[PDB]
């Protein structure tokens, strides 16, 4: 079954995917094009969203919802779960409430999607049943790409390493990334990471969203006129080996 | 045993819920939603609360009463037992008076709640007499990360007591420095010799399941109270019933 | 698997003394003694580099006896492996008492149809041989000193984790997998079946019948042994193969414990 | 209970001299000088238990107890002693360690153990494991008893701060000893260790001997003319308290 | 061009044992052992280029391509070598380095250069100076293979790790091998190293010579019976993937 959340994660390569805290905000989102919504009410401690809210979101669009649960909040997964949730993000953007465990990805039936900063913890959210990785910059709502471009480069690095690695080199490489060494060899086999790849954190503007894409990500996360930067960064993703496209979209988007 | 006795005098609270209250107005509300027991407290330093206050809430409920009295302060209770209190919490939130040692616990009658954040604490807190033990974590935070490590260090723990081999339990016993007999007891049981607890940061309805579900035997909480009360107690109650969970989580309100 | 056929294979050692030889009478010695295999080699006092034995006289004490032969290969020395094969040698063992030839990885020991035996110190390492296609296993203590003390150490080590692993909430095995460093897969394998998945001997220091017990109570399927270094060799080879298959015997322990000789 | 038994077996050797022999000679010699017991022994290098031979030799040149050595944490070496009759084990430091984490669990003998020790919590936790007797240990082999002398009078210090000591401090006293809260309580309420203590490294002269007995120890184990020295000893510890005696025995000993 | 020509000379060097040789009659065993080439040298001390009169004692004796070495930096040692005939020249770290900070200018010669590296880098610098055959060199005069394997893997790593980069990041990588990016580059294109490489240090049986070819290397250096042994060593080199003759050749060898 854990193929079959995998290969669900797949439909959405291509997409943007939208931060909304309203059915308003979630609206919007859709009609701009976004692949999917991750639903949320917003210093404090963040926790999973009312699960009021999160019906609201998930009757006022057709396209998969998403939700939010703290890392290794089992229970808050279950509660996702219980009120049929498209995927859960275990996100780190929330207040972790277990600094040692993540949630037993393996025990729900939702696809999960996970951070990670490099392959070793990727390989490590997959093992532990993330459908889906997101590779993730700043935490915060800083606007800056660098940390992303950084954390996407990183992974795409080591699995471009881990392709053309001597075979018998592969052990002491999984002993140094603390990865599983059976979902290392599966990555070397098939020359990429054996799920849908997002880039997420600090993606501003059309150009980021696209650099990401050309940097070999799957889609995006995005957390004045909101419409319209919506559509752009939804068409970047779409056109982003288009640099006319590109400039079209970038033209006149008030202030970022 | 009189510490067995004190012991049973606990478990009869194992599967609910426990709510710091401040008058009578909170302590009937937190009877009203189905708390299994009140913990009375006013709240610089911080110390045991006045006998009048206390009394106030002895009367207006039919619930076990608590009271907290300072790490060593025995004084501080000793007036807690002579007012006939149910159960005395030598509770670290409060102003710790010794630095040193906690309450002799066996020089009294009515049964004691201490905290731990590991197995050597808990059992030390136990050998000292204590007949309950909350795994504490944060207080006042509303962040439940601290009480999971604590919950998961002493369940873990004792996990690792259980399966040992016996001949290398006593050189666990010095790593923990706690009693041997009482690690051995614990090895035994497999599980705390004690009621144990979850307390520090406990916000909703999900924390409290999870502390459930990770093995605690209850848990101390610290919008809409009456709502989240009944919620929390609910949860605590159905712990292992996503659909519940998510009904008493629903309009929650800000937590 | 051809993997679970070499596992299969070792299995056969349980219970057994296996002994180094440095020539052919010794290897008479070793198995008239009742040695379930030897070791054959041409360190520690003398110093050089100690390398894979010279086929000769590896080819001569597989002729002198008829219980499976072993041979050393220098720590990633996959040539020197080669050459061990082709020789038609039952087990080779990657050992560091050898001087290591590759200090960042060991033999792929799965290119290879003859089955390994690696050296560990604790869990992790263990898990880690395996997966390179370790078929047996033995915790090394400290190599030419006579004292048993690392060994304790080690074998204590391996099943204390194990005995943690065995109890462990699932949740939690994740992380214990990334604290040991070692695959997920095999560690669960080693959860479920409340042991290594392999054949797992004693070795270092193994000097005296009451080692050798020692070993086999705090749960090892076997011992290596370094015998000839002693008083009378086929006495005390004898002493310690009887110890092992009566570990758990004292008056007999005592019986070939008596006057055994300078250690 | 077995435990009370096998401390009281080691009762009866209170107020003597313990002797290390290699020989049924010196076995002999010793017993003839009136030791107590002697300890059996061969003697860098590892130092391991006995051969059984020259332990069944000794056993049976004389008709006082026959003590003989362990490694530490070898229970093995333990159950071959125990099978082959001796009277008490000494799971002794000065053997080479063969478990640097564990000692012997003792209560699994029906022979008494005796253990050594620098310190009341050391003292303590070995009891736990089954010592039916201790011997305050110094150092070996130097003849110089600066080390007993610092263990005896550690030990004896602490029981008397335990002996007056407030009844609600003794558990931070327990956790900071790292010993067994049970025996410590027990140590206080018999104002003395609750198992025989003799002493042990360096005792070199019959005035090494009666100060140990005037410290408090219930005997001493000792490592020119032995056959003088031994009585010189043996004399020593039965009138420690008698100077007179004391000059007599130290008379033209010889050197040691 | 001049440089692809002595880069030309050395290939025919490929899948051959050089062996270090300090008189004719070494010289000739070598030869008849089916050496490549020789290495002429007379050997604490300074160790520097060896006297041109056995040099040309054993350009005569044998019809093999003669090298000899210079010390590292000694650019006039290198002048007096190329005019004596040599054919090839070893700026070689096994003689008392002449100059701590610069190697020879090497394109300022006729003769083709070998120099050791332990890594890419040091390869690649090595290279641009005028280098036209590498040797990975582990250590000299251990019987040690571990170093030259560390050598062997890192140099092959990095080529690997090369060979699949992003072509953005290779002037970083550039940077941080502080090697010349045209020729970082060039080393991509090709998949390899643009010269000849060979290993050296410890090689001292048939299987380390094996083991050296399986991992890459060109050719090996060679610093009981020698007659023998170099036999064997040769054999190796061009069997290296063939067991059962790695077997015949090992077999009764005799010390090492």
């Amino acid at each position: 079954p854990f193929s079959v959340k995998v290969g669900l994660a797949q439909v959405l390569r291509g997409g943007a995917i939208v931060e909304v805290s309203s059915v308003n905000q979630a609206k919007l989102a859709e009609s701009a094009g976004a692949c999917s919504v991750i639903v949320s009410d917003p210093g404090g401690v963040r926790r999973m969203p009312d699960p009021v809210l999160i019906k609201e979101v998930k009757r006022a669009v057709s396209v998969p919802v998403m939700a939010r649960a703290r890392v290794g909040h089992f229970v808050e997964a279950q509660i996702l779960e219980s009120l049929a949730v498209d995927y859960i993000d275990e996100s780190e953007i929330i207040s972790v409430a277990d600094d040692d465990h993540f949630i037993n990805k393996h025990n729900f039936r939702s696809p999960f999607i996970c951070g990670c900063r490099d392959t070793g913890e990727a390989l490590r959210r997959i093992r532990e049943g993330a459908a889906m990785i997101r590779i993730q910059g700043d935490l915060t709502a800083t606007g800056n790409i660098a940390e992303t471009v950084k954390n996407v480069r990183s992974l795409m690095g080591e699995v471009r390493v881990l392709n053309n690695m001597d075979d018998d080199e592969v052990f002491t490489f999984a002993k140094k990334i603390s990865a599983p060494y059976d979902l290392v060899a599966q990555t070397k086999q098939m020359g990429r990471v054996p799920v849908v790849q997002f880039a997420s954190g600090g993606i501003t503007t059309p150009a980021d969203a696209a650099l990401m894409m050309q940097l070999g990500c799957d889609g995006v996360f995005v957390g004045p006129d909101p419409f319209k930067k919506l559509r752009s960064i939804v068409q970047a993703v779409q056109h982003y080996n288009d640099p006319h496209v590109l400039a079209e979209m970038s033209s006149g988007l008030e202030n970022a | 045993s009189p510490f067995s006795v004190k012991v049973g005098l606990a478990q009869m609270l194992r599967g609910g819920v426990i709510m710091d209250v401040v008058n009578a107005e909170q302590a009937r509300i937190a009877e009203e939603a189905g708390a299994c027991a009140v913990m009375a407290l006013e709240r610089g330093v911080a110390r045991m609360s006045d006998p009048q206050m206390i009394k106030e809430i002895k009367q207006a409920v039919t619930i076990p009463v608590m009271a907290k009295a300072r790490i060593g302060h025995f004084v501080e209770a000793q007036i807690l037992e002579a007012i006939g209190i149910d159960y005395i919490d030598e509770s670290e939130v409060l102003t710790l008076a010794d630095e040193d040692h906690h309450i002799n616990k066996h020089n009294f009658r009515i049964p004691f709640v201490c905290g731990c954040r590991n197995l050597g604490e808990a059992l030390r807190r136990i050998r000292e007499g204590a007949a309950m033990i909350r795994t504490k974590g944060e207080a006042g935070t509303g962040n439940i990360i601290e009480a999971v490590r604590h919950v998961r260090s002493v369940n873990g723990d004792i996990r690792v007591l259980r399966n040992m081999d016996d001949d290398e339990v006593f050189t666990f016993a010095k790593k923990l420095a706690a009693p041997y007999d009482l690690v051995m007891q614990t090895k035994q049981l497999g599980r705390l010799p004690v009621v144990q607890f979850a307390a520090g940061g406990v916000a909703t309805p999900a924390d409290a399941a999870l502390m459930m579900q990770l093995g605690c035997d209850g848990v101390f909480v610290g919008g809409d109270p009456a709502r989240r009360a009944r919620a929390i107690v609910q949860a605590v109650t159905h712990y292992s019933d996503p659909e519940m969970l998510v009904e008493v989580s629903c309009g929650l309100g800000e937590a």
